[PDB]
């Protein structure tokens, strides 16, 4: 894969009733070195 | 090959208004690694009250990223 | 890398189980994750979903069995040894 785009959507309701649609954030990915915190559980609750 | 169903039976297919002004906004909402935010868990294993170094694919800290938004369409009244 | 999901399907038959062998040195071959040590019961710790339990110098600790209990890992410990020698009357003891 080498290109991707996003799909937009439309909701087609009613002018008297139509909500609000939170926005969404896409952020790319990169082979980095973190510092991981792991608890007890397993979890990951911080990171550097 | 899988089969998916039926074809469209409409020919004329919807119109859309495209109107890039209305969608172009700011809400900032970065990366915040504090929180460990867009983090990828390792995929073989797991951990128990450590702290180590980790070599995979996250995201830039404070990274703002491509912010995306999806809006209800036109109507008048009752009428999309 | 450190992922490996294609494995030898072998019989556990009824006494080729981690259950009735707590407390003994036993070989362990886990979904391709073979080695040797000593099982034992310890409370759940980790990601359970994640069946393998590390520590920070990348040796197992913990697994999750099919049983639905969490079992705690080591490795077979050896017993030193050491030997008391003396040369004029060439007699000896040992020491462990």
């Amino acid at each position: 894969i080498k290109y991707y785009s996003i799909i937009p959507h439309s909701i087609r309701s009613i002018q008297s009733d139509r909500k609000a649609w939170a926005a969404f954030y896409v952020y790319k990915l990169q082979p980095l070195t973190f510092l991981l915190d792991f608890s007890v559980d397993g979890y990951i609750r911080r990171a550097i | 090959y899988v089969d998916v169903g039926p074809d469209s039976v409409k020919s004329a297919c919807i119109e859309v208004d495209i109107q890039q002004t209305f969608f172009d906004k700011t809400w900032p909402r970065p990366i915040d690694v504090s929180k460990a935010d867009g983090i990828i868990y390792p995929q073989g294993r797991t951990y128990s009250n450590i702290t180590i170094t980790y070599q995979g694919l996250f995201p830039y800290q404070g990274d703002h990223g491509d912010m995306y938004v999806y809006s209800a369409g036109h109507a008048t009244g009752t009428t999309p | 890398t450190d992922t490996n999901s294609v494995c030898p399907k072998l019989e556990f038959a009824n006494d080729t189980k981690i259950a009735s062998q707590l407390g003994n040195c036993v070989e362990y071959s886990l979904y391709g994750v073979s080695g040797r040590g000593v099982f034992q019961n310890c409370t759940a710790v980790g990601v359970r979903q994640q069946r393998f339990v590390y520590d920070a110098y990348q040796n197992l600790v913990g697994y999750y069995s099919d049983d639905g209990n969490y079992y705690c890992l080591r490795a077979c410990v050896s017993v030193p040894v050491s030997v008391i020698y003396d040369k004029e009357t060439k007699t000896h003891a040992t020491l462990f």
